């Protein structure tokens, strides 16, 4: 029923530079939604649980905004090692659903 | 409650009876309608709002009622057509770690209007100093979440609320309620009504066979002979029932 | 706590596989919740299906893994997943997902196990 | 969206309207009684505009007035639908029909139609390029030597779209044939132009030989005759000549 999109799927930015996803949803899932992230040969884990909610043992810099059918994460800042892929997960209604998972989105830092 | 979705509902027959084992321990205080004949009833505006509030904060929904969640959660106009219903959910939305998935907007510059929606989580400045991204003192953050403790009475529990928003124009309907049947009665005198279509006579079998478009029957004297069950496709003769002069 | 799994090895196509996720220093209670994900070795995460820990099993597939496979709850530390008629898109790396809360269906998930691989050749 | 430059200017053919133009007025039931009605009828003999297609391309926008009563004589099911607004664009709720090769379309949603909207075995549909506030949807059972004539009245009245329609099998050729009310739409739009839908076979793109006639209500009496069976055979226009007003 709910059909999730990620965009960008690459995008690169300085070591101080700031980069940004945002997942949008094809219809509201309201506050239900968190954020993913794997590194290569490695399962994901948690980062921002409720979309707004930070998760533990994860820095500050990650975090989260927008409500409804758009939402989206701001990178304050990365240190070269949070180049990975992010995910977002609807966690609204699977009751019917090809993926919960949202769209694939890496993050190359060029330090 | 602050990201309160939005449904439409139309082109389909309302059901109301359903509402008691999908809500059970549900109530249907409303405004602007006989509950009771909402059966019976044809509605051509609907509107479905619907999230979850701490039972003390169930009497908010309401028009021309202030508080946290009107206004700055969900504001109700003072001409509000339509009824709420809420229902206790302790079973479904209270978890042994805490149900802390709801949240709802605390801090907010001005009240907000009637049927709006505010997703915005920027840092609230409560001071003098700007906050600049800083949650510290004098800058909170503007959504709170819900701790619902099922261990104290009703008004700490999750309560499920569903706001429907109507306009009854009952011209162009689009929304209305099965009108039921009667066990059709036939050869003998009868006071029948169809469709508004009031009168007296006796309901015999048609042998016409005038077309699927058509659905009266009209006679010489410019009066309704046969006419056309909507229970069941069939033909039906109206004749006045025997009458005559007495001498 | 670990969710290892296994059961993953070489398959023939149009074939049958049981993967295995056990769980270490817990059980599978029911108030909180298990579900099953794997991923590609090119592309993104997926669900397919997965069953609820608790004592009335809420078992939830995905549109495109409607009958294919079979999950099942086996013991209080150990749960099963079966796959018939294994394709050559099939192959991937299988990951056991622990949810955090029992809204039937896969909600936020706190703890991932290892996870297994499971290839196809001829 | 393509823009079709291959089209030809010529003005529209003319002919005669005859004896059509006649639908049943009401759902009641009359069988072997002459009634008379006062509503918008489409005058007998009058002079409607005709289109031919074939590399005659006419696919003009035509103003509504109080009515349009529509006639196409087809074969292979060259016409596929109507389009009906008064902007023809975002700014202005629009209305859409389509009748595709499994179903109907109706859809009446705020569209921005293409330039030069058409049809193309056919799996190609460029009629319209957005919609974006939708009101109402609906889909039904399809509604379908010259052999095949097909009869179409559209009116607008108190917010219903009311359509009549009659699949007859064979100019306009002589006859009688009342108009049965097929569906009635409850939308509540003012309508002040519309354009025809076509398909185009792509071999650059081929036109088979087909036309439509276009005809325009206005209110007058009419006497109408209904046979024993219940439906009309005969009518007499009450304003055309001092014979039939008689
Ligand atoms: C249409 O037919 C009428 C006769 O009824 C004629 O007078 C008129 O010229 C015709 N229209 C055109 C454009 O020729
Ligand atoms: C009818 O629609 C036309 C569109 O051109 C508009 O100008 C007019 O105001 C409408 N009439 C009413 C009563 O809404
Ligand atoms: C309808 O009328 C025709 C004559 O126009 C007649 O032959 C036919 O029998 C009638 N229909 C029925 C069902 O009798």
């Amino acid at each position: 029923d709910i059909v999730m999109t990620q965009t960008p799927a690459s995008v690169s930015e300085p070591v101080g530079g700031t980069v940004t996803i945002k997942c949008q949803a094809s219809e509201s899932i309201s506050n239900w939604l968190a954020w993913y992230q794997q590194k290569p040969g490695q399962p994901p884990k948690l980062l921002i649980y409720a979309a707004f909610t930070l998760a533990s043992g994860v820095p500050s810099r990650f975090k989260g905004s927008g409500s409804g059918t758009q939402f989206t994460l701001t990178i304050n800042g990365v240190e070269c090692a949070d180049a990975a892929t992010y995910y977002c997960q609807q966690t609204y209604s699977s009751r019917d659903v090809d993926n919960v998972f949202g769209g694939g989105t890496e993050v190359v830092v060029k330090g | 409650v602050y990201a309160w979705n939005r449904k439409r509902i139309s082109n389909c027959v309302a059901d109301y009876s359903v509402l008691y084992n999908l809500a059970p321990f549900f109530t249907f205080k409303c405004y602007g309608v006989s509950p009771t004949k909402l059966n019976d009833l044809c509605f051509t505006n609907v509107y479905a709002d619907s999230f979850v509030i701490r039972g003390d904060e169930v009497r908010q929904i309401a028009p021309g009622q202030t508080g946290n969640i009107a206004d700055y959660n969900y504001k109700l106009p003072d001409d509000f057509t339509g009824c709420v219903i809420a229902w206790n959910s302790n079973k479904l939305d209270s978890k042994v770690s805490g149900n802390y998935n709801y949240l709802y907007r605390l801090f907010r510059k001005s009240n907000l209007k009637p049927f709006e929606r505010d997703i915005s989580t920027e840092i609230y400045q409560a001071g003098n100093k700007p906050c600049n991204g800083v949650a510290g003192f004098n800058c909170y953050f503007p959504l709170r979440s819900y701790s619902f403790r099922p261990t104290y009475g009703v008004g700490h529990q999750p309560y499920r609320v569903v706001v429907l928003s109507f306009e009854l124009l009952h011209a162009p309907a689009t929304v209305c309620g099965p009108k039921k049947s009667t066990n059709l009665v036939k050869n003998k005198c009868v006071n029948f009504n169809f469709n508004g279509l009031k009168g007296t006579g006796v309901l015999t079998e048609s042998n016409k066979k005038f077309l699927p478009f058509q659905q009266f029957g009209r006679d010489i004297a410019d009066t309704t002979d046969a006419v056309r069950d909507p229970q069941t496709l069939e033909i039906l003769d109206i004749t006045p029932c025997s009458f005559g002069g007495v001498s | 706590q670990s969710l290892e799994e296994s059961g993953g090895d070489l398959v023939k196509p149009g074939a049958s596989l049981t993967l295995t996720c056990t769980a270490s220093g817990f059980s599978f209670s029911s108030g909180y919740d298990m579900c099953w994900v794997r991923q590609a070795p090119g592309k993104g995460l997926e669900w397919i299906a997965c069953i609820g820990t608790g004592s009335s099993g809420n078992i939830y597939y995905a549109s495109w893994a409607k009958g294919r496979f079979t999950i099942s709850k086996t013991s209080s530390t150990t749960v099963t997943l079966q796959m018939t008629s294994l394709t050559a898109a099939d192959t991937a790396t299988y990951f056991c997902a622990r949810d955090d809360a029992d809204y039937a269906g896969p909600d936020y998930f706190n703890l991932w196990g290892p996870g297994t691989l499971v290839t196809v050749s001829s | 969206c393509v823009n079709l430059t291959t089209r030809t200017q010529l003005p529209p053919a003319y002919t005669n309207s005859f004896t059509r133009g006649v639908y049943y007025p009401d759902k009641v039931f009359r069988s072997s009684v002459l009634h008379s009605t006062q509503d918008l009828f489409l005058p007998f003999f009058s002079n409607v505009t005709w289109f031919h297609v074939i590399k005659r391309f006419d696919n003009p926008v035509l103003p509504f007035n109080d009515g349009v009563y529509f006639a196409s004589i087809e074969k292979s099911n060259i016409i596929r639908g109507w389009i009906f607004g008064t902007t023809l664009d975002s700014k202005t709720q629009s209305l859409l029909i389509v009748n595709n090769a499994t179903n109907v379309v109706i859809k009446v949603c705020e569209f921005q139609f293409c330039n030069d909207p058409f049809l193309d075995m056919e799996s190609e549909f460029r009629v319209y390029s957005s919609a974006n506030n939708c009101t109402f949807e609906y889909v039904s059972q399809p509604f379908l030597n010259f052999k095949n004539l097909r009869e179409f009245v559209f009116k607008n009245i108190d917010g219903y779209f009311k359509i009549y329609s009659k699949h007859t099998p064979i100019d306009l050729p002589q006859g009688f044939s009342a108009l049965e009310p097929l569906v009635d739409l409850p939308i509540g739009i003012n309508i002040t132009r519309f354009q025809t839908l076509l398909a185009l076979h792509r071999s650059g793109w081929t036109a088979g030989a087909a036309a439509y006639y276009v005809g325009y209500l206005q209110p007058r009496t009419f006497l109408l005759k209904y046979n024993e069976n219940g439906t009309i055979t005969d009518a007499v226009d009450c304003a055309l000549d001092p014979l039939s007003e008689t």
